[PDB]
């Protein structure tokens, strides 16, 4: 057992609780994660020397210097009596000034409805950090177990945050309702954030 | 040294695939092979190391070795779909493990992608996010490459919104499927 | 009925004998991979087994059985002395394989060079002339059974058996000595080979001195203690014992040795 | 025939670790490798029944290797240990099975070093 880790470039350490030694990965977004410490305290061959490991029962992972490089998910690994068990894994990221959502709501397309499928998206832009809550109030009445919400990485510029959540009715459920909004709740946002839009 | 994996491919519930490895350049004596599974959007995973052990996947799952390591897969499941890692170890890790040693594995390859699915291509759909700085995109439905400006990771239902704060360009390269955004 | 079970006994142990060396002979000669110079000697050896079956045995077993000589005198020396003559014709050929693997052993890269095949063709010449001249010379010359006496008897078991049986426990001694001292001897594969041969060289040689032991200390005791000193069993029980390794030679070559078993497998 | 090795275990830079390896016809060498977990088996020591020895260029000056033949029981002593010594010392000895028997080689199951504390 090990979240997320908020770090500028240039700060200084990962925590792995568990008595079988770990050994330390790294990956960075869909590639082959590498060998970083072995055996709890040995650094593999090739490796720059920020990383270090420290052994009481609680194994630390720990990165002296920040680099643009390292920004990846970091994994431990626990042997065991016959079978090996990996981390959960905890995950560092840039650091940067909070930001507000910018919310906006979509009716959907004749053409969709035609169809016979309604969506109503909502979109939050350019939020720091990722945590956010988004609720869905129809006829002012919360919905549940009928939204999606898909969260893009950081923009390479400004470091910033984009969540998407899609709401899909039967196209008989939209025609029998008159007002349908999406409330977001952040950091930032001193009261819940409603958009609304009439059928 | 180098380390290659084969044999991913589309498979259906309940069914069985053979996975391959690849090794070059060492003496297959003296080292063990694992197997090592992430499934999308999730950590990591151990499975099986070939002197044999499996991950309590027990039953269903068989491992053995001829320099090719070979994983086989039985009553495939949903859950089982991950991309899957081939890697090299010592070969007594379990007596060498201990209080002071973990070798670890030192060697990576790429990873081959199992994709489970009871499905068959069908058409995506683009629908024009009309804007009631405005921000306008194209919604693509029950399919990905997009063309023009954010554009969301796809999503699994029970789908991949391209946002730009105009025309939208959809192309399918399995259904060669191809399909102007104003108020 | 007991004459019945022994001709029968006899007759088998003619057609072991026989039918062993005929194959021995075959195969060495067929198969291309058992030629090698150490197999002259055994080829000389099959030879030397394979008259003694041919001739000698027969009448022997007439003999024993029947109980009376009555072929005659001019015949009866003839196969005394050829009898005597395989008999030496033997363990001069013993000598030969035994100092061909002390050659080889303790003296290795120079095995080659040392045992030349115009050698190997001299040692067999010289062999059979001794051999045929010594009972020539000791049968038609003077001093059915071999008749010991003061000087020609007892000195004929002295030289003939008890002397080359001490040169070739020396040689086989210090082969051992050397061969438990040395790691690694001339390839692996050499060095296997080398133990091997070596291995059925001595198996073969202790065969032939325990099966022809009690004859000889039987031959000796007569000429010290009389001629009649030892009963009729035991002075004829000691001769079949000893006339038996003939037999029993082609079963150890085949045992002892993979090439001579697969070369017996292609054979029949 | 079982090699038995032992003497494996996590220490601080600088100790000294004696391994030993006991073998259960005759036994004419036993050798030392190390094996790292990027790197190659690499030969460190080798002792023969005579007791010549001979050293890797990195052993050297820190290393030494010795035979107890009565008790077929050999043992490399290392001294001024370092994070570079850090990896499994495998044991391996050559012996006979037989007198006309072919040579055979032996591997043992590996003793894991750590050079940390
Ligand atoms: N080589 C040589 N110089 N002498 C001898 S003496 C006996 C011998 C073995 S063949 C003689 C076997 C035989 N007829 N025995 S017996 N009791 O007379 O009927 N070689």
């Amino acid at each position: 057992t090990q979240s997320s880790l908020s770090a500028s470039v240039g700060d200084r350490t990962i925590t792995c609780r568990a008595s079988s030694a770990v050994a330390w990965y790294q990956q960075k977004p869909g590639k082959a994660p590498k060998l970083l410490i072995y055996s709890a305290s040995s650094l593999y061959s090739g490796v720059p020397s920020r990383f270090s490991g420290s052994r009481g029962t609680d194994f630390t992972l720990t990165i002296s210097s920040l680099q643009p490089e390292d920004f990846a998910t970091y994994y431990c690994q626990q042997s065991s009596s016959s079978l090996i068990t990996f981390g959960q894994g905890t995950k560092v990221e840039i650091k940067r000034t909070v930001a507000a959502p910018s919310v906006f709501i979509f009716p959907p397309s004749d053409s969709q409805l035609k169809s016979g499928t309604a969506s109503v998206v909502c979109l939050l832009n350019n939020f720091y950090p990722r945590e956010a809550k988004v609720q869905w109030k129809v006829d002012n009445a919360l919905q549940s177990g009928n939204s999606q919400e898909s969260v893009t990485e950081q923009d390479s510029k400004d470091s910033t945050y984009s969540l998407s959540s899609t709401l899909t009715l039967s196209k008989a459920d939209y025609e029998k309702h008159k007002v349908y909004a999406c409330e977001v709740t952040h950091q930032g946002l001193s009261s819940p954030v409603t958009k609304s839009f009439n059928r | 040294v180098q380390l290659v994996e084969s044999g991913g491919g589309l498979v259906q519930p309940g069914g069985s695939l053979r996975l391959s490895c690849a090794a070059s350049g060492f003496n297959f004596s003296y080292y063990s092979i694992h197997w090592v599974r992430q499934a999308p959007g999730k950590g990591l995973e151990w499975v099986a190391y070939i002197y044999t052990s499996y991950a309590d996947v027990k039953g269903r799952f068989t491992i053995s070795a001829d320099n090719t390591a070979y994983l086989q897969m039985n009553s495939l499941r949903a859950e089982d779909t991950a991309v899957y890692y081939c890697a090299r170890g010592y070969q007594y890790w379990q007596y060498h493990a201990s209080w002071y040693w973990n070798g670890g594995l030192d060697y990576w390859g790429q990873g081959t992608l199992v994709t489970v699915s009871s499905a068959s291509t069908k058409g995506p759909s683009v629908f024009p996010l009309a804007p009631s700085t405005a921000a306008l995109g194209c919604l693509v439905k029950d399919y990905v490459t997009v063309s023009w400006v954010h554009t969301f990771p796809a999503v699994l239902q029970s789908s991949l919104s391209s946002v730009v704060t105009y025309i939208c360009n959809v192309n399918h390269k399995p259904s060669n499927t191809k399909v102007k955004v104003e108020p | 009925a007991c004459k019945i079970t022994i001709t029968v006994v006899l007759a088998v142990l003619i057609l072991i004998t026989v039918a062993g060396n005929v194959v021995v002979c075959l195969a060495v000669g067929l198969n291309r991979r058992l030629r090698n110079l150490t197999n002259c000697f055994i080829v000389s050896l099959a030879i030397t087994d394979l008259l003694l079956g041919l001739l000698v045995l027969p009448f022997s077993a007439i003999y024993q059985l029947s109980c009376k000589w009555s072929f005659g005198k001019v015949f009866c020396n003839i196969y005394t002395s050829l009898d005597v003559m395989l008999c030496t014709a033997s363990i001069l050929n013993l000598f030969m394989i035994s100092l061909d693997r002390y050659c080889a052993v303790m003296d290795p890269l120079r095995y080659p060079v040392l045992v030349t095949p115009v050698r190997v063709a001299i040692s067999l010449v010289l062999i059979w002339v001794i051999s045929i001249t010594l009972s020539f010379l000791s049968i038609h010359l003077g001093w059915c059974k071999v008749q010991v006496n003061e000087v020609y008897g007892l000195v004929d078991g002295l030289v003939t058996f008890y002397l080359p049986l001490l040169i070739m426990c020396v040689c086989y001694t210090l082969m051992i000595l050397r061969l438990k001292s040395v790691r690694l001897l001339s390839s692996r594969e050499k060095d296997r080979n080398l133990r091997r041969i070596t291995r059925l060289v001595l198996v073969v040689v202790a065969v032939f001195v325990i099966c022809w032991f009690p004859y000889f200390t039987a031959f000796v005791y007569r000429g010290l203690r009389g001629d009649d000193a030892i009963n009729e069993v035991l002075e004829a029980i000691v001769l079949w014992l000893g006339y038996a390794n003939s037999a029993l030679n082609p079963i150890l070559y085949a045992a002892l040795n993979r090439d001579f078993r697969t070369g017996y497998q292609q054979l029949f | 025939r079982q090699l038995v090795e032992s003497g494996g275990g996590l220490v601080q830079p600088g100790g000294s670790l004696r391994l030993s390896c006991a073998a259960s016809f005759r036994l004419y060498d036993m050798g030392w490798f190390r094996q790292a977990p990027g790197k190659e088996r690499e030969g460190v020591a080798s002792i023969t029944s005579g007791g010549s020895t001979k050293y890797a260029d990195s052993v050297k000056g820190r290393f030494t290797i010795s035979r107890d033949n009565a008790k077929n029981t050999v043992y490399l002593q290392m001294n001024s240990l370092e994070p570079e010594d850090t990896a499994v010392y495998y044991c391996n000895a050559e012996y006979r099975t037989g007198i006309w028997e072919e040579l055979l080689d032996g591997w043992g199951k590996g003793t894991p070093v750590t050079v940390s504390s």
